[PDB]
RNA sequence: CGCCUCCUAAAAGGUAACGGAGGCGCCCAAAGGUCCCCUCAGGCGGGACGGAAAUCCGCCGGAGAGCGCAAGGGUAGAAGG
RNA sequence: GGCGACACACGUGCUACAAUGCCCACUACAAAGCGAUGCCACCCGGCAACGGGGAGCUAAUCGCAAAAAGGUGGGCCCAGUUCGGAUUGGGGUCUGCAACCCGACCCCAUGAAGCCGGAAUCGCUAGUAAUCGCGGAUCAGCCAUGCCGCGGUGAAUACG
């Protein structure tokens, strides 16, 4: 869920990017 | 040796991963194995796993000293 | 008697060896093996499961000799156990069959234990025995995950003719028992 | 934690401290505010009184304890328990 | 003892089946089959003994796994503990390490609740 | 208030008191007959779960165990398993 | 140094307990805002956080900026699970004189409770509820799941 750092969900819950949500 | 109660034995090989193959008596005549004794690390001298290092965990990095001495 | 390979070095490499270590003048003052005892103390089957069977047709497969049924030799409370009731089971393994046994332990059995770092060099028993104790029954060449239905481990009583724990000790690391330093 | 291109911060006022001592004497009883200053593998076999706030606690150091921060070894809360 | 003295569970695929390995993630679970040449898709109870062997093998040398992980990070927190650190006071007591509030919560550390009079 | 065991009871037997202590009014279809085999309690050391104490191994241990139920006598060269 | 304590008790919230779902890839569609010790395009290096070059924009011009739910295709097949993401070990980035007490973020490993919640109790009548994302003030950095705003999709029911 949102909770999940290692997300595309997570990180765009946390407004970050990375390996998961990359840029 | 009393009879109808016993397992009769039969010859058998054990063969293992590292393609070891150790001739016995058993009661199943063909058995595979992931692991024997010719290639277990604890047998082999010391066969260093993915741990190898000694921990470093003393004073072994150094930690750069590019500060002043 | 079936030629097996333990036996075998035994006869070939330890014997000589051994005798030029310790100096024995005779040949039957050089320790021998005896017997192999080996013990399930299972006391879940007193009276909540007749699980007896399961572990004796496992103990038959493993050493090729069916085990025997020993019994409470009195009640106690604590264990909610009753005087007479079959709480374990005890086969006792000799000649071919001992040795057969040990070369499948040193072999295939005791690589295959969890974490395995050596043997317990304090284990011996003061006057030329060792036992060893297993927790685990599916290291064994003949068992299979399929029919493993409980977990159950055993103690292992190892009986030699050496007199002292430093003759019994050269006899098994020869032998090929490996040991913690 | 602080990035390796930056260096292991100290505070450069107990470094000389201990760096003076190591050819006067290497032995002593320094008593020290920078609780953020790193242990360095040259403050070993010292002992430090460092300051938790009311009194300074002595730390004796040793080599598995390098990479930290004195203020680690010098608790602030006393606590005990609940009753 | 199939893989690391464990055994991965049979009808699920090879990544999902190997996650349930100490010390096994789904990264690793990825890079164990990019580097032995494995379609993940398959399921584990349909697969060549090469192939298991070969993913035995590799897995086993590349990563610390199980037991021994287990025993290096015991030995982690035994050194954290011994020491004196601030993060073995708080190993000791059960409390949280990573600075979070215990006046509510930090229940994961501190277990069931044990209500007093108030 | 009948019966059994010990003491009092004075080294044969017997011996009183509202003298000193305890039990019985069953039980077992094997806990009976015979043949064959076996030998304890305890202590020390070793052994997965497993401990004061389960089951296993080694050593010492002559009867301190056991013998359905009190006590006494008897008893492993068995009356015990 | 403390306001960050911690046998416990309460209020307000966030994330879930799954298939009208979760994960992965591609592909659409907003509004209102902010930006000169600033916003940062694009290119290069690292899995990444980010770092090194370096345009344009004092901004209806350049940037933040990717909207997300959605649509298409595939995987998972009823499990404490490819549900859930707490706790802890390790390796790092950045801000700051300085992240131990006491920051945020990235990666690897760990993978807790939780199977829809007792007595009880709250909001809401239409572009409302529910659900999805976006911006701003404070601000070096941020413990914002808060607050003030913005738009996307869009119900049920009111007998009395
Ligand atoms: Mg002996
Ligand atoms: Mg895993
Ligand atoms: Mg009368
Ligand atoms: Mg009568
Ligand atoms: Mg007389
Ligand atoms: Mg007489
Ligand atoms: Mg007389
Ligand atoms: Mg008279
Ligand atoms: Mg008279
Ligand atoms: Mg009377
Ligand atoms: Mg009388
Ligand atoms: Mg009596
Ligand atoms: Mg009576
Ligand atoms: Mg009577
Ligand atoms: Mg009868
Ligand atoms: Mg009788
Ligand atoms: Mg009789
Ligand atoms: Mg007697
Ligand atoms: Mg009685
Ligand atoms: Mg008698
Ligand atoms: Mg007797
Ligand atoms: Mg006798
Ligand atoms: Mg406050
Ligand atoms: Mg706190
Ligand atoms: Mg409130
Ligand atoms: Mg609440
Ligand atoms: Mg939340
Ligand atoms: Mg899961
Ligand atoms: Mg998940
Ligand atoms: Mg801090
Ligand atoms: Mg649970
Ligand atoms: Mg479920
Ligand atoms: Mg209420
Ligand atoms: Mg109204
Ligand atoms: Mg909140
Ligand atoms: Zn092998």
């Amino acid at each position: 869920g949102k909770g999940d750092r290692r997300t595309r969900r997570g990180k765009i819950w946390r407004g970050t990017y990375g390996k998961y949500r990359p840029r | 040796m009393k009879e109808g109660i016993h397992p009769k034995l039969v010859p058998a090989r054990i063969i293992c991963g590292c393609g070891n193959v150790i001739e016995t008596y058993s009661t199943k005549p063909e058995i595979y194995v992931e692991v024997c004794s010719k290639c277990h690390p604890f047998y082999t001298g010391q066969q260093r796993f993915v741990d190898t290092e000694g921990r470093v965990e003393r004073f072994q990095r150094r930690y750069g000293d590019s500060y002043r001495k | 008697p079936l030629d097996v390979a333990l036996k075998r070095k035994y006869y070939e490499e330890v014997r000589p060896e051994l005798i030029r270590r310790f100096g024995y003048q005779n040949v039957w003052e050089v320790p021998r093996l005896e017997k192999v005892v080996i013990n399930q103390g299972l006391g879940e089957a007193k009276e909540d499961a007749r699980i007896l069977e399961k572990a004796a047709q496992e103990l038959a497969l493993i050493t090729g000799q069916k085990p025997a049924v020993t019994r409470a030799k009195k009640s106690i409370s604590n264990f909610k156990l009753r005087k007479g009731m079959p709480i374990g089971l005890r086969v006792t393994l000799r000649r071919d069959r001992m040795w057969i046994f040990l070369e499948k332990l040193l072999n295939v059995a005791l690589p295959r234990i969890r974490d395995f770092r050596g043997l317990n060099p304090n284990s011996f028993d003061g006057r030329g025995n060792y036992n060893l104790g297993l927790r685990e029954q599916l290291i064994f060449p003949e068992i299979t995950y399929d029919m493993v239905d409980a977990l159950r481990g055993m103690d292992i009583a190892v009986v030699t003719t050496a007199e002292t724990d430093e003759e019994a000790r050269a006899l098994l690391e020869l032998l090929g028992f490996p040991f913690r330093k | 934690p602080r990035s390796l291109k930056k260096g292991v911060f100290v505070d450069d006022h107990l470094l000389e401290k201990v760096l003076e001592l190591n050819a006067k004497g290497e032995k002593r009883l320094i008593k020290t505010w920078s609780r953020r200053s790193t242990i360095v593998p040259e403050m070993v076999g010292h002992t430090i009184a460092v300051y938790n706030g009311k009194q300074h606690v002595p730390v004796y150091i040793t080599e598995n304890m390098v990479g930290h921060k004195l203020g680690e070894f010098a608790p602030t809360r006393t606590y005990r328990g609940h009753g | 003892a199939r893989i690391a003295g464990v055994e991965i569970p049979r009808n699920k695929r090879v990544d999902v089946a190997l996650t349930y390995i100490y010390g096994i993630g789904k990264a690793r679970a990825k890079e164990a089959l990019e580097k032995t040449g494995i379609n993940p898709a398959t399921r584990v109870k349909d697969l060549t003994e090469a192939e298991v062997v070969r993913l035995r093998e590799y897995v086993e040398n590349t990563w610390k796994l199980e037991g021994e992980l287990r025993a290096e990070v015991a030995a982690n927190i035994k050194r954290l503990m011994d020491i004196g650190c601030y993060r073995g006071l708080r190993h000791r007591r059960g409390l949280p390490v990573r600075g979070q509030r215990t006046r509510t919560n930090a229940r994961t550390r501190k277990g069931p609740r044990k209500t007093v009079a108030g």
